[PDB]
C-alpha cells in the first residue's frame, strides 16, 4: 500500500477543492482500494501456510499429505485435532487397545 | 446590450443578466494599461441570449 508514495510525484494526491467529481481522484482511489485489498489478502495468507492456523481447501491439503481426509460436516477445528491425534498415537500396549475402544 | 451564461469554475452555470456582463468588461478593462480598450478583445464568456 506504498501507491500513492512511489506515485509520479507531479500527480494529485488528494481530491481537488473545486471539482467535488474529480476524475483523477477517482481512478487514484480506486487503484489504491484495490492495491490495500491484495494486501491484505497477502497479509492474511500466511494462516494458510501453518497447520495451526490453515483453513478449509488448505487444510485438506495438509490432511491428504497426513493421510487423514475430511469427514461428512466435519469442520476445521475438530479436523485439525483429530490429524494431531493421528500423529500422536501411542499403540502397542492395553491403554491404547482400550481408547481406540 | 449583451446577456450569457458564464461557467463558474465551480462548476455551476451561472445564466446572469446584462450587468454582470458589465462587471466582467470592468474587470477586463482594470487590468488593461492606460490609453488601451477593450474592443476586439475577448470575454471568456461560454453562451450569449
Amino acid at each position: 500500500a506504498n501507491f500513492l508514495k512511489n506515485l509520479h510525484p507531479l500527480l494529485r494526491r488528494d481530491r481537488n477543492k473545486k471539482d467535488n467529481q474529480d476524475p483523477n481522484f477517482a481512478l487514484i482511489d480506486a487503484l489504491n482500494e484495490e492495491m490495500n485489498q491484495v494486501e491484505k489478502d497477502a497479509i492474511e495468507s500466511k494462516l494458510q501456510s501453518s497447520l495451526k492456523t490453515s483453513t478449509s481447501e488448505y487444510l485438506d491439503k495438509f490432511g491428504d499429505w497426513f493421510g487423514v481426509y475430511r469427514k461428512t460436516d466435519e469442520k476445521d477445528d475438530v479436523y485439525r485435532a483429530r490429524i494431531i491425534k493421528y500423529l500422536l498415537l501411542k499403540r502397542g500396549t492395553n491403554n491404547a487397545i482400550i481408547d481406540a475402544i | 446590450a449583451n446577456s450569457g451564461t458564464f461557467v463558474m469554475d465551480d462548476g455551476r452555470k451561472n445564466h446572469v443578466p446584462a450587468y454582470m456582463v458589465a462587471v466582467a468588461l470592468g474587470g477586463l478593462a482594470s487590468g488593461l494599461e492606460i490609453g488601451e480598450s477593450i474592443t476586439f478583445k475577448p470575454l471568456r464568456v461560454s453562451s450569449l441570449d
